[PDB]
RNA sequence: AUCUUUAAAAAUAAGCCCUGAAGAAGGGC
């Protein structure tokens, strides 16, 4: 806010480039635009499957039940054998 | 056993969605609903000048009026508190919840 | 031998209510690849497995097309009515192959293409809740800090994680506190289930705006785009679908105040409130808020516009550290220049005598030509000379031979020097 | 013309008849519910029962009653409006015993003092419209 | 001194441990020790959620 | 306690200097 002043000061140095380049001016570069419209919305269907009361409780939690099956064979199968290949 | 709700707003569309929305999900976790019931608008005021001089204005002092509500349930499930728990209630209301 | 994997594989599988449908595929490309290698020209095969007696039994596959591109592939459609008719173009005709064992060692290639299978069905269904809540609000419990990330506990001991870029700048971190987001864009990104949650990102914003306004769950009231500064500033747009509505009432509520608690759960949060129109032009004159914009010429071809402003409120205009001209360059969808108005008056001084210099280049004859420039400008070569009816009926008389003059020379000019410079080989 | 139980038997009306409209229930069970925790106890239970029974069974008829003003504002209400605009339609359109501008009077004074941010001019503007309504007389 | 103690959440200063308002906290500001019930105030949202719990079901301050 | 005419606008925050025309780019304390 406060710094940032000293470009102000040199003004004047920007006066001779505006004398000897008028065609250009101050400028902004230009991002990521084009998908920050389309996941602005659904509108609605998202909270409608999602629905902010029901489908938390609903749907809370699926691929919990799918992870714990999923290391406990290959730590299965050493700590049920046995370490006694 | 309850839980006991009573709930406190400025906006009444927030206050009616809100209502709506705890009423549906006690109706959907298979408990009963009791009420709800509406209260008196209770009106206030506080003065917030957020400039200089006093009443140099001629504008309002920025006054408002507050609804309010209150919902009961009875025998509820775990289902029930980690249902109300999991939702994410809105802003700008106010919840003056009860249990026991 | 194996006679064992048989059973453990039994053992792993039916931990989603699928036990042998998925390692029938399995089987079959386990099996098919092995025979791949072992003869060494183009030898496609498909298996019959069965799990009741363990006898495996294999069967040849030739691919049934009408020409033979490499040899002995193709059954030739009219040698394939011969042995079932029932069989038709598009599927293989079914021979036998010997072979019956379990299987001779390898017996390997198996149990990691069974620890292969169990993974990308644990991704499977890891995408099926990465279906179910995106995009949601949803809020963890901080277990661990590791100086670059954070793990969160999502209730039923769902961990998730947040970047560093992904916060806003200066957050303070407990373990045990709850913090919301939007969730996100997949990465998996190991051999796992990890999830970023966002705070910076516009979603957060939006989705902020969708629990707290509840006409966006009514459908009342339409949010176009959204620019933001996860600490500073945002800039988000808003329409209506029935024209009596004012989405910026509104989006604004009463005293402040849904940009006052939406604001106050991302700090110092600044949010704009403006109304989307139709038009490009006029959107950005909105978006530039609280500038008073004087004029806009609008470029097209590049999505590039120029914005002049009048006095007092050119730091306003641009912003501190460009931050309105960058926000409001993030917006709309159009490239903004902020100027002055003597700035844009030496812009179209500079632009009248620029044309005129790029037709000095050409063939250029008397002073009259340029006071046509100046008069009639029509500049870059007329837009390859196409303009309707005398130029819309301009009168110094000369109404067939001179503007054939001028569409002769315009067209022979920017044939010859745009195929001299501007055309390549 | 009538007891003031009868002007506080609306006010735990508007009550009990946002609590059916939330609450989705049985109308029995809604107002067995409902009868055991108010404490303002000068109500005349005889015309409670009668409007709940009535906007309780009824009908395709009383968005009848609405459907001209329906035609001219968007279908959203406006809950506690909707509690008195729909006993409002029900006494309008039952009520020959009692008079006719006592119960628009006391339910737009209450109506204003209970219901949503302005309430009055909005119910000003329906209930005049709703007076060329299919009871003829204007007795 | 690496300076934690926690065993502590956004309310001043109990431990909840049951229930939907579990790592949570607040005060019980008024306590109803025939009725053993404690009026914990939950620091959501922002916002303070004066709930009523058990002895058992939360740690004193 | 027998008529009161179709619903309400918000930010006050980011330390000090050099190169550069830059509110493009980077450096220092």
């Amino acid at each position: 806010a406060a710094q940032t002043r000293r470009r102000e000061r040199r003004a004047e140095k920007q006066a001779q480039w505006k004398a000897a380049n008028p065609l250009l001016v101050g400028v902004s570069a230009k991002p990521v635009n084009r998908p920050i419209l389309s996941l602005n919305r659904k509108p609605k269907s998202r909270v409608e499957s999602a629905l902010n009361p029901i489908a938390d409780l609903t749907v809370a939690e699926y691929h919990k039940q799918i992870e714990s099956n999923l290391q406990r064979i290959e730590r299965k199968n050493q700590r049920t054998w046995y370490s006694k290949p | 056993q309850r839980i006991r709700i009573r709930l406190k707003a400025f906006d009444h569309r927030l206050i009616d969605q809100a209502t709506a929305e705890i009423v549906e999900t006690a109706k959907r976790t298979g408990a009963q609903v009791r009420g709800p019931i509406p209260l008196p608008t209770r009106s206030e005021r506080f003065t917030v000048l957020i400039s200089p001089h006093v009443n140099k204005d001629a504008r309002d002092q920025y006054e408002i009026r507050t609804h309010l509500r209150l919902v009961d349930i009875v025998e509820p499930t775990e289902k029930t508190v980690d249902a109300l728990m999991r939702l994410d209630l809105a802003a700008g209301v106010d919840v003056q919840i009860s249990l026991g | 031998m194996n006679k064992e994997i048989l059973a453990v594989v039994e053992a792993v599988s039916n931990e989603k209510a699928l036990p042998r449908e998925k390692i029938f595929e399995a089987l079959e490309s386990a099996l098919a690849t092995a025979t791949k290698k072992k003869y060494e020209q183009e030898i496609d095969v498909r298996v019959q497995i069965d799990r009741k007696s363990g006898d495996f039994d294999t069967f040849r596959r030739w691919l049934v097309v009408d020409e033979v591109t490499q040899p002995t592939k193709e059954i030739t459609l009219e040698a394939a009515r011969y042995e079932d008719e029932s069989l038709n173009l598009g599927d293989y005709v079914e021979d036998q192959i010997e072979s019956v064992t379990f299987d001779r060692i390898t017996t390997q290639t198996a149990k990691q293409v069974i620890v292969q299978k169990v993974r990308e069905a644990e991704r499977a269904m890891v995408v099926d809740q990465f279906r179910e809540h995106e995009g949601e609000i949803i809020t963890g419990v901080v277990k661990k800090v590791n100086r670059d990330n954070i793990s969160l506990d999502l209730g039923n001991n769902a961990e998730a994680v947040i970047l560093r870029e992904d916060m806003l700048p200066r957050e303070n971190f407990r373990p045990g506190d709850r913090v919301r987001g939007v969730l996100y864009s997949v990465r998996p990104e190991a051999r796992g289930a990890q999830l970023f949650v966002t705070r910076s990102k516009p979603e957060m914003l939006i989705e902020l705006f969708r629990i707290e306004v509840p006409e966006i769950g009514e459908e009342v009231i339409e949010i176009k785009a959204a620019a933001r500064d996860p600490g500073s500033r945002a800039k988000i747009a808003v329409k209506t679908n029935d024209k009596r509505i004012d989405p910026v009432g509104a989006c604004v509520g009463m005293r402040g105040a849904r940009v006052q608690a939406v604001s106050t759960e991302l700090g110092g949060e600044r949010i704009d409130i403006v109304l989307w129109d139709d038009n490009p032009a006029q959107f950005v004159i909105n978006a530039m808020a609280p500038a008073d914009v004087a004029s806009i010429v609008v470029d097209e071809d590049k999505h590039t516009m120029d914005i002049a402003v009048e006095a007092g409120n050119l730091a306003q205009a641009i912003g501190r550290n460009g931050q309105n001209v960058r926000l409001a360059s993030q917006l709309s969808g159009w490239e903004l220049n902020v100027m002055t108005v003597d700035d844009l008056q030496a812009k179209h001084q500079a632009e009248a005598h620029a044309a005129i210099d790029t037709f000095t280049k050409y063939l250029d004859i008397d002073e009259d030509f340029a006071t046509v420039l100046v008069e009639e400008g029509f500049s870059t070569l007329e837009e390859l000379a196409y303009v309707p009816m005398k130029e819309l009926l301009e009168i110094e008389g000369l109404d067939e031979p001179t503007v054939e003059a001028l569409r002769e020379r315009a067209k022979n000019a920017l044939a010859t020097i745009a195929q001299a410079q501007q055309e390549s080989l | 013309m009538e007891p003031a139980a009868r002007r506080r038997a609306r006010e735990c009306a508007v009550q009990a008849l946002y609590s059916w409209q939330l609450s989705q229930n049985d109308i029995a069970d809604v107002e067995y519910q409902f009868l055991a925790e108010q404490d303002v106890k000068d109500v005349d239970v005889l015309y409670f029962r009668e409007l709940l029974a009535g906007v309780a069974t009824n009908t395709a008829y009383l968005d009848g009653l609405m459907k001209p003003y329906l035609s001219r504002l968007l279908e959203e209400l406006g809950q506690v409006e909707k509690a008195v605009l729909r006993i409002a339609l029900y006494e309008l359109s039952k009520r020959s015993d009692v008079p006719y501008k006592v119960a628009i009077n006391e339910a737009i004074e209450l109506a204003k003092s209970f219901g949503a941010e302005d309430s009055h001019k909005f119910v000003n503007g329906v209930l005049d419209k709703a007076a060329p309504v299919i009871r003829p007389n204007k007795k | 001194k690496p300076r934690p103690k926690t065993l502590f959440e956004p309310g001043e200063m109990v431990r909840v441990n049951d229930g939907p308002f579990a790592d949570f906290n607040g005060v019980v500001e008024e306590v109803d020790y025939e009725k053993s019930r404690l009026k914990v105030s939950v620091s959501i949202f922002g916002r303070a959620t004066p709930v009523e719990l058990d002895f058992s079901q939360v740690e004193k301050a």
